[PDB]
């Protein structure tokens, strides 16, 4: 933009889409309950010997 | 060369059987609990801003 003779003003009109913090959750429909987070459920069993 | 010092596979067989009975009657019940709880139809998929 300088190159090509655009001089001494600039104005941005930032987005809607980008500029802001953001989550996503499930919601339970019968009540309004937030799922964000993630678990692994798993039972290791070590065998160790001979 | 050296002979009879390791089992079977039936008798392996057996040994994981009695081992298994003995864990599950250390642990009769499956102790782990999941979030969610039922299937993908009930959940509704919602975006939100920052928590509060």
């Amino acid at each position: 933009a300088y190159g090509l003779g655009y001089r001494d003003w600039w104005t941005t009109y930032i987005g809607m889409s980008h500029y802001w913090k953001g989550l996503t959750a499930f919601q339970d429909k019968e009540t309004g309950e937030l799922i964000t987070e993630q678990t692994v459920l798993d039972y290791p069993i070590l065998f160790a010997g001979e | 060369g050296i002979g009879q010092i390791h089992f079977n596979v039936e008798t392996s067989r057996k040994v994981c059987l009695d081992l298994a009975k003995s864990v599950l009657r250390l642990v009769p019940v499956y102790p782990l609990v999941s979030p969610v709880k039922k299937q993908h139809d009930d959940y509704w998929f919602v975006g939100r801003l920052g928590l509060d």
